[PDB]
């Protein structure tokens, strides 16, 4: 399928941004789309091989698209502004227009005045209730990812070194910790439900992983607290017989 | 050069749902459908160039060019079907116009409801305490707390595939000593038979 | 693969000495599309003439018309000279007043 | 049928003379109305008929867009066809395409059609059902598979039955003063100043639009192909066309012959002696 | 008006 990088990006107003797209091999047609919150993808630019046939959808001349070898494509945004904040999607079609479109996962770009309020999450696991176990014969583990900014995270549950999706459910949207603040930090919760016998086994390892997208090594940082870099923050627990 | 589709639609698991899409154009070439999961890639469902019906498993799409409309019909609805559905119009060339999208909410059929509010503990409780409202029916509504220091998440459905079991749950937390499981979900209309252990 | 051009040198109106019409040279049934056509007055060089736009028929072979106004329809002879990749030398066709 | 709209495409590779050249030409019957040539520094669609000039700048930018796209498409198509036939970058190759809609005397769709060729030979053509393709060879079968996945036949049928018919009617209405007017031929029989035993009979037709005409020479019986000199219908320069027919008579008994015409511009067929 | 679908061969 079509791949895109980075998955998320936080940028400071005035700095340049580069969005990458790797489409399906042999696909002649390449599209770039902008997607705003609660809306459909809007056309930006069109390519057939290396030739840019149309760029009528680009919001500013600060936006520049390229596909030099007719394969990989880049969408570059010079002197980024807050209005550039959106999901950028790229798509490919095998032999031309008016065909089935194959999309990439997109780049979620957020442009801020500065990066002073960027924070990684704090991850904590909460062990199941003995009351739940006795009443349902099921055990729910809860993970809380707190104090992160911006809302650029990926939560996953890992049972005995393997990522699990069964019995897992994470909030579709995080909540604002300080609703009065315009740059409010976020909190996100997830649940993992296992059978009582599975949680009672002390050989079982449960891990809540949160991938956070923040600053890179290229970014300057002179503040007392640690640089809010792109990082993995985890919280673990082992089975409890009790 | 536009198209319209409903903003939202709610259906129960096992039921059917139809999403209608009306368009206005002078040179129509095709109507297509895409499914997009939150923060994910839109994925192709079906394409109608000529008048007729496209059938792909549980999903189908119809087109009537003279009446300038088409629809997407989803049958035997599953929890994984909860996503945004976009209708798309091709009018010649390459520039595709997508609709605002229809968000579909698939409600889980809870066979044996057992509403209860449980308390969970951390490895190092020098932070806060968690309260879990779980096993309630899909008709039960969860609202935000009156307290500014009490955080309540929205509900979401987990699927224990091996056990063929599905359950709704909402999480509540606060660092304040005043906070307790009994008062945690007071602003919500919880069932009369809700279990409270102590 | 390759097709030789078919040639016809004629006039628009059947006139006689002293008055105007146009000397036509219709070249057709050729492939590939590249061709060289010029009109001749007493064996050489009618000053730069005009041609219709190149198009093709059902059999995919190309065709166009080369024309110029010939006021001096005197005893002097007229002809059309065509060069194509298929020819070893240009094909010259004399203008016959009666066909 | 009475009227037709047709588009003619030529995509030609030229090693040592620049990138492949794409030319697109549109016709309503025998009248050219649009032309696009990729060989210009800044190429755009050009008006070629007075009745098309009234079309708004939106129509012209929409024409320029598909022809700019086709320039790029056909460049890649020439490259792909070179590959299918195992041909090197050395030679010059041509892709030709002709498509359109034919309207009957009633003004309704009689026939929708589309044909493509490679180096002057049939490559891929849409069938009469407008739902399937006839691929001339194994290389054209690879094009067919691409075109089936792209839904070309479905979108082409819809265009041929809808937009093609719709726009041709608009052009016929706007150009009714020149397009729906059919001029009749000026007929006469002649004989050239020949030598002895070199006498012949020649039937003529000189001023007509459309080019469709039938000249036959028969009186007593029906000779048909038996010594009847047929000449290709040659243009004049406006809308006018010409054609003649001949029959050998190396002696003197030629009053027993009769020439017949069939042009639609005339009230009924004429008899010539 | 021409066919508005351009497909590579
Ligand atoms: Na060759």
């Amino acid at each position: 399928g079509v791949s895109q990088s980075p998955r998320y990006k936080v940028a400071k107003r005035g700095q340049d941004v580069a969005l990458r797209c790797d489409p399906i091999s042999g696909h002649v047609s390449l599209f770039w789309y902008q997607q705003a919150l609660g809306q459909g993808p809007e056309f930006l630019t069109y390519f057939q091989n290396e030739a840019q046939l149309d760029k009528s959808g680009l919001p500013s001349d600060r936006f520049f698209a390229e596909r030099p070898e007719g394969s990989v494509s880049t969408l570059k945004i010079q002197r980024t502004q807050q209005e550039d904040s959106a999901v950028y999607l790229c798509a490919s079609s095998p032999t031309g227009g008016q065909e089935t479109q194959y999309f990439g996962p997109g780049t979620r770009l957020l442009v801020l005045e500065d990066l002073k309020n960027v924070f990684p999450p704090e991850v904590a696991v909460f062990e199941p209730s003995e009351a739940e176990i006795s009443h349902t014969q099921k055990a729910t583990l809860v993970c809380l990812a707190t104090g992160f900014y911006p809302d650029h995270v990926e939560l996953s549950w890992w049972v005995n070194g393997k990522e699990v999706h069964s019995g897992v459910c994470t909030d579709p949207q995080p909540l604002k910790e300080q609703p009065a603040l315009n740059d409010s930090r976020y909190a996100l919760s997830s649940r993992l439900r296992v059978s009582a016998t599975f949680w009672q086994n002390p050989r079982n390892h449960f891990r809540c992983q949160v991938q956070f997208y923040g600053l890179s090594e290229n970014d300057e940082w002179t503040q007392d607290r640690a640089k809010p870099v792109t990082q993995i923050v985890s919280a673990e627990a082992w089975g409890r017989a009790d | 050069q536009s198209l319209e589709q409903p903003s939202e639609v709610t259906a129960v698991e096992g039921a059917i749902v139809q999403i209608n899409c009306t368009y206005q154009t002078s040179g129509f070439y095709g109507l297509s459908w895409y499914q997009q999961h939150d923060g994910g890639a839109p994925t192709f469902l079906s394409y109608n160039a000529l008048d007729g019906l496209e059938e792909t498993g549980r999903f189908s799409s119809f087109l009537s060019r003279s009446d300038s409309y088409g629809y997407l019909l989803l049958q035997e609805l599953q929890m994984k079907d909860s996503a945004s559905y976009f209708c798309a119009v091709d009018t010649g060339g390459f520039k595709t116009i997508f609709g605002a999208g229809t968000r579909l909410f698939v409600k889980a059929n809870i066979q044996n409801p057992d509403p209860a509010v449980y308390q969970l503990r951390d490895s190092k409780s020098s932070d806060k305490s968690v309260c879990l409202f779980t096993d309630f029916d899909s008709q039960t509504n969860v609202s935000q707390s009156k307290d500014s220091d009490v955080y309540i998440t929205d509900k979401c459905v987990l699927d224990m595939r091996s056990m063929d079991f599905k359950s709704n749950s909402a999480v509540a937390w606060s660092n304040k000593s005043d906070f307790a499981c009994a008062n945690a979900f007071n602003n919500s209309i919880i069932p009369e038979d809700t279990f409270f252990a102590a | 693969i390759q097709r030789t051009p078919k040639i016809q040198v004629y006039s628009r109106h059947p006139a006689e000495n002293g008055k105007s019409n146009f000397l036509n040279c219709y070249v057709s049934g050729f492939h590939p599309s590249d061709i060289e056509v010029d009109l001749l007055k007493n064996g050489e060089r009618i000053e730069k003439v005009e041609h219709s736009d190149l198009s093709f028929s059902k059999d995919w072979s190309f065709y166009l018309l080369y024309y110029t106004e010939f006021t001096p329809t005197e005893a002097d002879e007229y002809a059309c000279r065509v060069n194509h990749v298929t020819l070893s030398q240009p094909k010259i066709v004399k203008w016959d007043r009666d066909m | 049928g009475s009227h037709s709209m047709r588009y003619f495409y030529t995509a030609m590779s030229r090693p040592g003379r620049g990138e492949p050249r794409f030319i697109a030409v549109g016709y309503v019957d025998d009248t050219q109305f649009v032309r696009f040539d990729s060989d210009a520094a800044s190429p755009r669609t050009e008006p070629r008929a007075p009745w098309i000039e009234q079309e708004g700048p939106e129509y012209w930018d929409r024409n320029t867009q598909i022809f700019k796209t086709n320039t790029q498409t056909y460049r890649e198509s020439l490259r792909n066809l070179r590959g299918y036939y195992n041909q090197s970058e050395a030679g010059s190759h041509i892709i030709q395409r002709m498509y359109g809609c034919d309207l009957g005397p009633d003004g309704r769709l009689l026939r929708g059609h589309d044909q493509s060729a490679y180096d002057g030979k049939d490559y891929i053509a849409l069938n009469e059902d407008l739902s399937s393709w006839t691929a001339a060879d194994t290389a054209a079968q690879i094009t067919q598979r691409k075109w089936e996945a792209a839904r070309v036949a479905e979108q082409l049928r819809a265009y041929l039955e809808g937009l093609c018919v719709e726009w041709l009617r608009r052009y016929l209405e706007n150009g009714k003063e020149t397009l729906q007017r059919a001029d009749p031929p000026k007929t006469h029989v002649t004989h050239h100043p020949v030598s002895d035993h070199e006498a012949t009979l020649r039937c003529w037709a000189l001023g007509f639009y459309p080019a469709e005409i039938t000249l036959t020479w028969q009186r007593d019986g029906e000779d048909q192909t038996q010594d009847t000199e047929l000449v290709e219908t040659r243009p004049a320069g406006d809308r006018t066309f010409q054609k003649w027919a001949a029959v050998v008579v190396p002696s003197g008994e030629e009053q027993r012959y009769t020439c017949h015409v069939q042009h639609e511009g005339l009230p009924k067929p004429l008899t010539l002696r | 008006l021409p066919f508005e679908k351009s497909t590579v061969m």
